RNA sequence: GGCCUGGGAGGGGUGGUCGCCCCUCCCGGGGACCUGCGGCGGGUCGCCUGCCCAGGGCGAGGUUCAGGCGGCCGCAGGAAGAGGAACGGAGCGAGUCCCCGCGGGCGCGAUUCCCUGAGCUGUGGGACGUGCACCCAGGACUCGCUCACACAUG
RNA sequence: CGCCUGCCCAGCCCCCGAACCCCGCGCGGGUCUCUCGGGGGCGAGGGCGAGGU
């Protein structure tokens, strides 16, 4: 199934995470979207980025035209913030409960979820750069 | 290895130069204009215009006037408004490029747009039969503005096809070839008359305007603020030179008319195009024909109309080959070299002795 | 009020949205006066043309009807009539020589 | 026969099958007709369903309920009601109002299920605009319908375009957001608007003049129901726990506050009975709640239709029946059926 | 919003409502994105696009 | 390479350079009246072009049928006259006439002229044609080579009478044997012949000649002069439907394939290019004087019917060559031919004659009282001009 | 009744009711329509009804009187016509 | 009407009283279709030459 | 045969009937003939769609010039009228019990023959345009 | 339609080069610039003139439509030798028309500013602060300023 | 015959039979213009002792 998505992937979407890192980044959004601890929009992450607020950034692989969020991975690389991309959209959104897509999230750290975060990260941050 | 190119990979208006009629081959070169693709960075976008995909939210003069903010230039023009809603290719003419806009303004538009019909129809036949029976010269009323009641016009529809239609939401997308000024919004409120269930549209977006489509050369918004980012900050053209095109590209279709240097300022001055300066001429030049003139760089240097024909040109030996319309090019981009021939030179010299 | 005369405009075609459109069939091909008041011919007001649309030489109109009008009532091919003077020639629309 | 939650209603009869032919179907309010002939239903398949009145009450097993109509919408049904004014006995009252997503109002001939008129409200560039809302007047003259910012009053007897504009909000000052209920008080001579934006406005008929302005809730408000009294009124909102009961003396504060739970950015039903003593409301729990108005409103009884959200609830206005609609948005997972049910509840 | 296209073998747009083409692939949206004059994100456009070779200067120059 | 070919178009120049080798003109895919206008003889180039008429093929729409004609396939149920009646009342048009009378039951070419092209009508209706038809013999033949016979027997100048008057002559120039059916004793002939050829009276002919009588059964023409039925033949459908087209969807593309100018019927005669001061001088009845000649083609004879044409291609009258094309190579002045019929309409070139230098000394010498009022010479005229003048009146 | 007769024409193949000759008059004389035929002894045969091919040799064919039949002739059997119903070939040729 | 007839390779008709070519398939009759001045079908008649591409416009340009 | 008549075929003659819709029309027609129901010709055809009535017309592929009945097919289409084209200008004369050929008949529909006109019927609106 | 007219020579008849009639032979003449349009080339009861006994009839003539298929007559335009290697242009500005569906568009701030609404919507929707930039450019006509008044150097 | 209905003649379209033509040994088989006979659709060019206002 996951080699499917890999057809839509963009020309910018690298790196992009193992099919089991997706499945650990869902489940830590699920925990953060419970928790109330996560930015979804291009409007609000680009906000937040601003503002000096940590956490990893996750992407949808499959966002086009790229010109709504290609700006983020270097505003990430400024201030080393981690990020990656994932397969699809549909279930970044689906991951944060949500019918509707979206192109990016941000995952804030928290107490209740603090070993699956330091789980993610470690291995964002472990990726071949491109 | 420009010699090894044939003359139909030669760029813009230069392109196949050898099937134009040689009146003559000869003529003294002077070092003065450049191809219009080579213009100095400066020149190139004072003579250029951009085939732009017009964003979603903005209305059209909203965006020429933020193409103008960026690129740093006085005057724009646009090619045909766009609502603000609608996307798609309108031709943003710089500066001298301006004086091209009633010949942009007037071209044919092609459109695909979405109609919402507000009751299900039989099928996707039924459409497509509405779209045939709205083919040709049709009556619209022009919309109310300023309380100002324009009458009832016509307005030509070349094409329509029926793309696809959906019978759940009641959506079909349709592709329309059409005239100048042609409303399509009210296109569907008709559209939706003649099935009986009503209609209106839903989305649009322009695919053409005229020589310039969203098939090739067409940039957003985004390259445009990029590209002169990149020539402010790095003092990089490379960028600007892919987003901006020579006007020349937007005259491509008109019938040439290829002048000698010593012409070409005499022109640019306002006078008519006489025949003894005509090194080549197209076939297919009819009298009272917009006409291109053109230098041996393959620059634009007027908009002319035509006071002999293909074969007249052929017979004659001197006169009126062409008056200006519009002129393109500077004064003084060449040099005054009018008076030196051998006609005029007897003429001043006979009033003299 | 009632005018003098009344001169064919066209005939009933489907009815849409509770007006009602009709193929309009004038001598000499003429265009109605927008908001012409249409009648049938017992001179009666059913109401005034809203839309005009379709080819030259074969359009259509709509007629947005009167108070006490519904768009059920009207047969198919009932013919409605128009007071000349709010006719124009075709030629007006047709291109300047 | 009269109402009477002294025991738990019995179950009737309902229709399962025909919502399950959709995946992830449910549907969105149910509605008798003020004659008490048959019942109406909203579905997010966007299909409007009457159904009859079972003939095996007045004739022990009940078969599945069968719509006599389905009128298809082809977007999204913000808002349907019955004809104020409509009987049974007479062809031309018996009819339904209908709007939808970029669509006009359409009046739907409850017989024969055909599209007998449209009410189009446009804006100021000559674009449709939907109606968010729908009420007709008790007096079945006026068809009122609410927008952002507005209300469009159509006269029923000249469907069309042509309609009455009465602005809510002017110079940042009013009732703002998009008006998603209208009701008429039974005695008085005005209406009530709820909207999206917090605030309740209460509206003269005739001038469509402001009244007053209430605050109270803490979301959207999504319902209306004057009480036969007609000083009395109640309120309902998304996301939010409390059902406000309000008083047009002693105005400007809700009266009391009664909980139900409410999760979700649904438009969950309440309704009085035609004596006006019970009220009885929905949940996205599930559990249909009863309140006797007849002080404050005391909680008289609650039970659990399904397993599942319960948006709908419509009360007979003859006779003792409690229908019931069910089914929320489902919302997925990285890689029950919904249903209309029927209820006694007469007494023993 | 609703119109949206895929590429035929000629390079062509074939517009759709369909959110998928007759070969799986997701559909693009045929309207751009949307603009803002004061938009301050030029380096990090031009330093990604770059990046993965999809800048506007380092594709085939066109044929005129 | 594409890209290899895009990058050398930015890098390096593009210049026409000059050269020294002689301007070479190809001319042969012009249209009508044009081709092969290179290699006409040249008198003079020095003239100077007025700009008021057009290419023939590129007159505006209105102009373009007046001036135009159609090769039309008749249907088979109605008249000569009617046929060209209903092409005038469809194409909006006052006058139209057509290249000879078929009979009711007969198909094929008719040239319908419109407008100012009926002028050549009469020159339409004497040109040569070509017939189709079906004999259908009474009584059986041996064979095929027996109607053959009778076919060879008739070529010739024949002595011919109407169908229900006066003996006539018509030469049939050439005849054929398509094939012969035993059953139905039907049998297609091919005959070119001269106009007023009475294809029913040689159908009864061929029956008495071969003994068994004979009638004609059906009939179509083929060739009528220069067009034929696979040059540019149009049917009574496409005439209707190209004016509507053009009228509905304002379309001129399909009135522009079923009208063709006057000008292609006149594609075989030899050409005489005017100056277009020399025109409206014709047009008004003048004589085709030597001073207004641009150009002239190879092998003009005298008594040959030249077209006379202007620069842009129009043609300004059919005329009779009175000098040979070595003549008007080498004199000083005369006249080179005389009208036979004025096509081109009057002021459609301005009128621009009494402007020249000769004609002007004329002029002055009349209102100077050397010549009489009429032009004539008298006793106190200088010998210079007296002698010089060649005064075509004579 | 003639006063005198000069040749008209030899007898060739018959047909349908009437009888087909060749023409073989004097300076290629052309006969009058609807002129009378006679044999050598002054009789008349019919009438001459049409008249057909080249200028130089041409045919003529002959509507026999009531009592006369086609089959009846001999071949190569000459026929007469008074010389006052002939035409030269001049008036028809120029 | 008896007259037929069916193209030869040079492109002109070469008439015929058979009902089929030499190369098997049928052949055309020689007269052209009956045409009465009432006819209204223009619209039609183009409509659908247009949709099959057989309209005299849409075929390759004649030699002038 | 069906094969061999494709290259007599005709440039607008589509949508052209199968091989089997080919045979079950001219039964249909054959059964129409026996009733009376059928109406062949141009000037008939023409004249009853004009005038008001319901059916299905067959068209013949073989059929030129087009001239002759390439207006058909709009009127057709103006009042929703199914059409369809079948082979042969012979077989279709022979089938609509004539010793000429025949370009178009229309057959309407009779309760003697229902499920025969049915079963061509919707075959005929189930066809592909081209 | 058996065309019209003049002169010379020979023969016959008649009267006072001399007059008239008939026949044969030879020769001359029947003219009047160019182009365009219309009419005549039997049978149209549609109009007018004339004749007879708002009316009726007619073997004659004419105009405008309809029909049939080279020469003469009428009307109209010309009475023509064929010119002109800067004519009479451009670029701006203004006034007036044409064009002309354009309060909406953009950004930031704080209670993550609110919101996965069943309401478009997170590739974005809204509220309140606030600021910001848009509402032309063309063409035509008309009256100014500037630059030229250019046949393009073998 | 002012109008309407009905009938007859002329004209147009479709089907069948006979004669004629072609092939074979009164007999058998296969086509097509004209002519003759029968059936179906259609009056405003002409006529009518019928019916209705």
């Amino acid at each position: 199934t996951y080699q499917e998505l890999l057809v839509n992937q963009n020309p910018i979407a690298q790196p992009l995470a193992s099919r089991r890192l997706t499945r650990k980044l869902y489940k830590c959004i699920k925990k953060a979207v419970k928790q109330k601890q996560i930015r979804r929009g291009v409007k609000e992450v680009q906000k937040f980025v601003n503002k000096g607020e940590k956490g990893i950034m996750v992407l949808a692989g499959d966002t086009l035209p790229i010109e709504v969020y290609c700006h983020l991975p270097v505003m990430c690389e400024d201030r080393n913030l981690p990020y990656v991309y994932i397969p699809s959209k549909t279930d970044l959104g689906a991951a944060a409960g949500s019918k509707r897509p979206t192109c990016v999230i941000m995952v804030k750290p928290h107490e209740e979820y603090q070993e699956a975060y330091d789980e993610c990260l470690e291995e964002v941050q472990s990726l071949p750069l491109p | 290895k420009v010699a090894k190119l044939d003359t139909s990979q030669w760029p813009l208006l230069l392109k196949n130069f050898d099937k134009l009629n040689v009146r003559t081959t000869h003529y003294t070169p002077l070092a003065c204009g450049s191809n219009p693709l080579k213009r100095e960075i400066g020149d190139y976008i004072r003579t250029g215009f951009i085939n732009l995909d017009k964003p979603s939210n903005p209305s059209s003069h909203e965006v020429v006037a933020w193409i103008r903010r960026i690129l740093r230039v006085e005057k724009t023009g646009h090619s045909g408004t766009l609502d603000p809603k609608v996307t798609g290719c309108l031709i943003v003419c710089i500066e001298r490029a301006t004086r091209l806009v009633k010949s942009q303004q007037s071209a044919g538009k092609e459109y695909v747009g979405i109609v919402r019909l507000h009751n299900a129809i039989e099928g996707g036949t039924q459409l497509s039969r509405a779209l045939e029976t709205l083919t040709g010269a049709l009556f619209q009323r022009p919309p109310l503005i300023a309380a100002v009641k324009r009458q009832l016009r016509v307005r030509t529809i070349y094409e329509s096809k029926m793309i696809e239609y959906d019978p759940e939401r009641r959506l079909g997308i349709f592709w329309v070839s059409c005239e100048a000024g042609t409303y399509i919004r009210t296109l569907c409120v008709h559209l939706g008359l003649l099935l009986g269930v009503g209609g209106q549209m839903q989305e649009l977006r322009r695919v053409r305007s005229g020589v310039m489509s969203e098939k090739d050369h067409m940039v957003t918004m985004h390259d445009v603020l990029d590209a002169q980012w990149l020539y402010d900050n790095h003092k990089d053209e490379s960028y600007l030179r892919r987003v901006v095109y020579p006007l020349e590209k937007l005259l491509t279709s008109h019938k040439r008319l290829v002048m000698k240097d010593s012409a070409v300022n005499a022109i640019c001055y306002g006078a008519k195009i006489m025949l003894p300066g005509v090194l080549r001429y197209e076939d297919g030049i009819e009298v009272n024909q917009e006409i291109v003139v053109i230098t041996t760089k393959g620059e634009a240097i007027c908009m002319a109309i035509a006071l002999m024909t293909t074969a007249v040109i052929s017979t004659c030996d001197h006169g009126i080959v062409a008056k200006i319309k519009r002129v393109i090019m500077e004064r003084d981009t060449y040099p005054r070299k009018w008076g030196l021939g051998p006609k005029a030179s007897q003429k001043k010299l006979m009033i003299k002795q | 009020g009632p005018p003098e005369r009344v001169v064919l405009l066209g005939e009933f075609l489907h009815p849409c949205e509770d007006d009602i459109v009709c193929k309009c069939t004038t001598d000499e091909n003429k265009v109605p006066y927008f908001n012409a008041p249409v009648y049938l011919e017992n001179k009666e007001q059913i109401g005034k043309v809203d839309e005009i649309f379709g080819q030259l030489r074969d359009f259509y109109f709509s007629v947005k009807l009167s108070e006490n009008m519904k768009a059920s009532s009207f047969k198919k091919l009932q013919k409605f009539y128009i007071d000349p003077y709010k006719l124009l020639p075709l030629q007006r629309f047709l291109p300047r020589p | 026969w009269n109402y009477s939650f002294s025991q738990l209603p019995r179950f009737l009869s309902g229709s399962w099958s025909e919502f399950s032919t959709q995946p992830e179907n449910f549907l969105k309010g149910c509605k008798w007709a003020p004659d008490g002939s048959c019942i109406l239903t909203n579905s997010a398949d966007n299909i409007l369903r009457i159904y009859n009145l079972p003939p095996e009450l007045y004739h022990v097993e009940y078969a599945e309920m069968v719509p006599v109509l389905r009128m298809v919408e082809g977007d999204t049904i913000y808002d349907y009601c019955w004809y104020s004014l409509m009987s049974s006995a007479q062809p031309d009252t018996s009819y339904v109002a209908s709007s939808s997503r970029e669509n006009p109002i359409h009046i739907w001939d409850a017989f024969t299920g055909e599209l007998r008129a449209s009410f189009r409200a446009y804006n100021h560039l000559d674009e449709l605009t939907a109606a968010h809302s729908l009420c007709f007047s008790p007096d079945g003259s006026q068809l009122f319908c609410g927008f952002n910012r507005t209300v469009r009053v159509f006269s029923t007897a000249r469907p069309g375009r042509d309609c009455e504009v009465r602005a809510t909000f002017a110079k940042k000052q009013g009732q703002s957001g998009i008006i998603s209920c209208i009701a008429f008080s039974p005695a008085q001579p005005l209406y009530a608007c709820g909207s999206y934006g917090r605030s309740l406005g209460l509206y003269a008929w005739d001038d469509g003049s402001p009244l007053a302005l209430l605050g109270g809730h803490q979301g959207g408000i999504t319902h209306l129901c004057f009480h036969p009294d007609g000083n009395r009124f109640f309120s309902g909102a998304r996301k939010d726990a409390e059902l406000l009961c309000w008083d047009l003396r002693q105005s400007g504060y809700p009266l009391w506050s009664l909980g139900r739970e409410v999760t979700t950015n649904q438009r969950i039903y309440f309704d009085l009975d035609p004596t006006g003593q019970f009220l009885v409301s929905g949940s996205t729990s599930g559990a249909v709640s009863v309140w006797d108005t007849d002080g404050k409103p005391e909680p008289v009884l609650s039970f659990l239709p399904q397993k599942d959200c319960t948006n709908g609830v419509s009360l007979h206005p003859s006779l003792p029946l409690l229908a019931t609609a069910s089914g929320q948005r489902v919302f997925p997972e990285p890689t029950l059926e919904c249903r209309l049910q029927l209820w006694w509840c007469g007494g023993a | 919003m609703f119109l949206q296209y895929y590429l035929n073998e000629q390079g062509d747009r074939v517009y759709t409502l369909k959110k998928f083409d007759p070969m799986g692939q997701q559909t693009c949206s045929a309207h751009p994105a949307r603009f803002s004059p004061d938009d301050k994100y030029s380096r990090h456009r031009i330093t990604i696009k770059k990046r993965f070779k999809v800048l506007m200067t380092q594709q085939p120059r066109p044929v005129l």
